[PDB]
């Protein structure tokens, strides 16, 4: 017989790093965090074929 | 107090200031046939401010 395996993480993003999440150099409206959310999503997929 | 409206959190002004070197000083009196004297040395400043 065979039996398979199961993996799932999660990730979370309060509402003060949501609101407030610039940059250092330049004064930058508040949207970063959606640009900075697509790097954890390509970490998650990179994550799950280190499994 | 007309409403502004504004994308990032937080406001700040930074203000330069300028003291110029005031045009003063009166033009040397001599007499026809002689060598120039010099004029004298003048300060211009400038501050900053952080709000």
């Amino acid at each position: 017989t065979w039996s398979p395996l199961a993996f799932k993480e999660s990730r979370v993003w309060d509402e003060k790093e949501i609101l407030y999440l610039g940059r250092l150099a330049d004064e930058v409206q508040a949207g970063v965090i959606n640009e900075q959310i697509a790097e954890s999503l390509t970490w998650l997929m990179a994550r799950m074929r280190n499994r | 107090f007309p409403e502004d409206s504004t994308f990032a959190s937080e406001l700040e002004l930074y203000l330069l200031r300028t003291q110029d070197a005031e045009q003063t000083g009166m033009t040397f009196v001599h007499q026809v046939g002689s060598t120039s004297l010099p004029v004298e040395a003048r300060v211009a400043k400038v501050d900053l401010a952080k709000a």
